[PDB]
């Protein structure tokens, strides 16, 4: 289970990551 | 071999001449014909708007003068280009937009002799602001009374572009006649330069407003906002803290907390950056 | 499966061919539907009694034909044949087009079935009934090689109007999805050529359908060297979904595609491109993708 | 909502009567009951036996349910390009059919930890090991909880637990019950 964990912990980190950018760049571009 | 639902495809040059001619004769109700080109069944273009000479009856079939208008055509087929005519158009400054009594008339002899002539209707007292409220109508025979009107099959775009408002469906719609949806034709080689020389300068975006009435606007604003930074002292010192967030909600000012503490306080800031920063770079650059 | 039974080839031989091509699993699925079967009647009765002057017959030809895909029952083209003919101009294009999502395969039977409604026979003045029916026989007999394709094929190059050029075209390209075939690539071509007005929709469609995940050298390329100097909005949007459905599952071969399709100003074009990002990319966590794709939508 | 019981989510039947009252209302958009006509067919799509997916049986993808998905999103430019969507639609079958010909009626059950669900009957308002037959359908939620018959020497060679087409590793003498209508 130590190494199944590891790559889930990976794909909710770079999942998080785009959706964060994103959002901080949908609130820039609401200001319009 | 019916309608479904057509799209009326205008040119940029068409609407400044509709605005234009409108705005022109406002109490007299401007009166003119629409030229383009029935392209297929259910797309119809128009680039090209010219305007006719009025006359005292008004908005009528009688302004329509038929030996001006095969002079101006024939002329119109050496310069540019040839066309037919596929509509027509009026201004009804006194209200929106609906046929009146003869406009259903003059409606019944263009679609007669021409193919389907769809009427557009301009209020140039209304487009103000920002926007504009042009819209065009395409008449409906009486003969379909057993059958639905507007005949839809394959869209479902007609929830989009207009809803008909309270308005509209009282005079003619929908038993009448029906809307039409109208999209702009833009394309490059005209949108780029229409806005390089009507929003664009060269020489005013590195001027200095010379510090005489600069530095004196830097001085009426601090003392509204040290009132209102009082004001704003007023309210954070006092603090009811007897159901507060009922008297919260109950007594809103909208201009107490932050809406006249920082707007201003934006506004001053941002001028003197742009002011000094465009004070600095003139002096790298000159000397 | 088409290159297995290329290589298969090269009595229990001709069985292997069979469960390899595949009929037998169609047709105990068809046997599965024919004995199975629970659709209410009442339902459907108080959704059409609801049903005014407006147009909403074709809603119910689909809601049916949804709900019987499959069934192979023909209960309401019989038992109110005048109240589906009440409409026109697509609600009898519509509804011979729901009476093949009925019979949703046979590979034989519905082609005895409606070989009664041939089309030079049903009505010398409604091409709907015709177009509709050979637009029915391609959603019959799809994913199924043979003589239909060449069949259809025939008919094709003997066309009487558009409207049968519509549903010509997409029975022929939904019965060769898959198949990339040259001569339905080559009379494709030339239809879109034909440069008529109400059947790019018609071409456009079937074109990706026989170039499904192909990436053709030439076939993107005359596809966006078309849809520049046209004058329509239908043949923007019929080449759209066609550029879009040529790819599925590249991967990384469309990103210069792509960027090419999403620079351009062309806003049919930029929508078409975020369909075909869209098929490159199937159960893939690309977070660049979903960066491109989520910058581009706001 | 897709081959779904009250026991599945309690919102179907939330939903049916929320479809009918947009549907009998005679003062909505036909738009807006475009969208409970079409919610009419979807919900009960091929009598309960079919049902949409654009995953196969063994991880592999779909190519003509994602066809098939896409163009139907093409519904506001062009009506009929709603009967694609009907290459989607996939059985939800267990046949165990091991000749080329030879269906036997073999009566397999499940284990369901509540009570019965799986096929609801028609309505008209103006134990838990059910025994089941080779054409029957199956609920692709319950493949994990059934039980092949332990009790009848027919025994399956792929184990039964995902819903497709198996075969029956015949292992008697005196094989009989074959039925084609
Ligand atoms: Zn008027």
């Amino acid at each position: 289970d130590l190494y199944s964990r590891y790559k889930k912990l990976q794909q909710e980190l770079e999942f998080l990551e785009v959706q964060e950018e994103y959002i901080k760049d949908e609130q820039k571009n609401l200001k319009k | 071999a019916v309608d479904t639902a057509e799209q009326v495809y205008i040119s940029s040059l068409a609407l400044l001449k509709m605005l234009k001619h409108g705005r022109a004769g406002v109490p007299m109700e401007v009166m003119g014909l629409m030229l383009g080109e029935f392209v297929d069944d259910y797309t119809v273009r128009v680039i090209d708007v010219f305007a006719m000479p009025q006359s005292g009856t008004g908005v009528s079939v009688e302004a329509v003068d038929p030996v001006f208008q095969a002079k101006m055509l024939d002329m119109l087929k050496q310069t540019g280009r040839p066309e037919m005519v596929v509509g027509w158009y009026h201004s009804h400054p006194g209200f929106g937009c609906w046929l009146s009594g003869v406009d259903i008339n003059t409606q019944q002899s263009f679609e007669a002799l021409s193919e389907r002539a769809v009427a557009v209707v301009v209020d140039p007292i209304q487009s103000v602001k920002g926007k504009v409220v042009i819209d065009a109508f395409r008449l409906i025979n009486a003969n379909m009374m057993v059958l639905g009107h507007e005949p839809r099959q394959t869209t479902s775009n007609l929830g989009h572009l207009n809803k008909p408002s309270i308005q509209a469906l009282i005079h003619g719609l929908n038993r009448h006649y029906y809307s039409i949806t109208i999209n702009y034709r833009k394309n490059e080689l005209e949108q780029k330069m229409l806005l390089n020389l009507h929003k664009k300068s060269w020489m005013e975006g590195l001027t200095l407003q010379d510090y005489s009435e600069h530095c004196k606007h830097n001085e009426s604003v601090v003392k509204e906002m040290l009132e209102l930074a009082k004001n704003y002292n007023k309210a954070v010192e006092e603090e009811d803290k007897m159901t507060p967030e009922q008297l919260a909600i109950k007594n809103v000012g909208k201009q107490d907390p932050k809406r006249h503490l920082e707007e201003h306080v934006d506004v001053l800031m941002t001028s003197n950056i742009v002011q000094c920063l465009a004070a600095m770079l003139d002096t790298v650059v000159f000397k | 499966l088409s290159s297995v039974i290329q290589n298969l080839r090269t009595d229990q031989t001709l069985k292997m061919i069979k469960i390899l091509s595949g009929e037998m699993a169609i047709e105990l699925h068809l046997q599965f539907l024919i004995r199975n079967n629970n659709t209410d009647l009442m339902i459907l009765k108080n959704t059409k009694d609801a049903v005014r002057n407006s147009v909403c017959h074709t809603a119910t030809v689909i809601a049916n034909s949804f709900m019987h895909c499959g069934t192979t029952s023909d209960q309401f083209l019989r038992d109110n044949l005048e109240w589906l003919a009440r409409a026109t101009n697509w609600a009898k294009f519509t509804a011979t087009a729901s009476l093949g999502v009925i019979h949703k395969g046979h590979e034989k039977e519905a082609l005895q079935l409606m070989a009664t409604y041939l089309p030079k026979d049903t009505s010398p003045g409604s091409a709907y009934q015709e177009g509709g029916g050979l637009y029915a026989l391609g959603l019959i007999h799809a994913n199924h090689g043979g003589d239909i394709i060449d069949y259809l094929l025939n008919q094709l190059k003997n066309a009487s109007n558009d409207i049968v050029r519509h549903g010509g075209s997409l029975g022929l390209g939904l019965a060769a999805m898959g198949t990339a075939r040259q001569d339905v690539y080559d009379l494709l071509k030339t239809n879109l050529y034909q440069d008529d007005a109400v059947t790019g929709e018609a071409a456009g469609l079937a074109l990706g359908l026989v170039m499904l995940g192909s990436k053709n050298a030439q076939a993107i390329e005359d596809m966006v060297g078309y849809a520049q100097e046209t004058q329509h909005e239908k043949i923007l949007r019929g080449l759209a979904v066609g550029i879009a459905l040529v790819m599925y599952g590249r991967m990384e071969e469309a990103d210069a595609l792509i960027e090419s399709l999403c620079r351009d100003k062309d806003p049919i074009l930029r929508r078409s491109g975020m369909y075909t990002v869209a098929m490159a990319y199937c159960g893939s966590g690309n977070n660049k993708a979903i960066r491109r794709l989520l910058h581009v939508a706001v | 909502m897709i081959q779904q019981t009250e026991i599945t989510c309690p919102k179907v039947n939330q939903f049916r009567q929320l479809y009918s009252k947009v549907i009998n209302d005679k003062h909505d958009d036909v738009m807006a009951k475009f969208g409970a006509i079409l919610a009419q067919g979807i919900l009960d799509a091929g009598g309960h036996n079919v049902t949409i997916s654009l995953q196969s049986r063994t991880g592999h993808t779909h190519m003509p349910s994602v066809v098939g998905v896409l163009v139907f999103t093409q519904f506001w430019f062009w009506f009929p390009l709603s009967h694609f969507l009907s290459l989607a639609y996939t059985p939800t079958c267990v046949i165990g059919l091991n000749k080329d010909l030879k269906m036997p009626k073999v009566q397999y059950k499940s284990n369901c930890k509540p009570s019965t669900f799986a096929y609801p009957a028609p309505l008209e308002v103006p134990p838990n090991f059910q025994l089941l037959d080779n054409p029957a359908r199956v609920m692709p939620a319950q493949l994990k909880v059934l039980t092949m018959p332990e009790t009848c020497r027919y025994q399956p060679f792929k184990p039964l637990s995902i819903g497709g087409i198996i075969i029956l590793k015949d292992t008697s003498e005196d094989i009989e019950e074959l039925v084609e209508p």
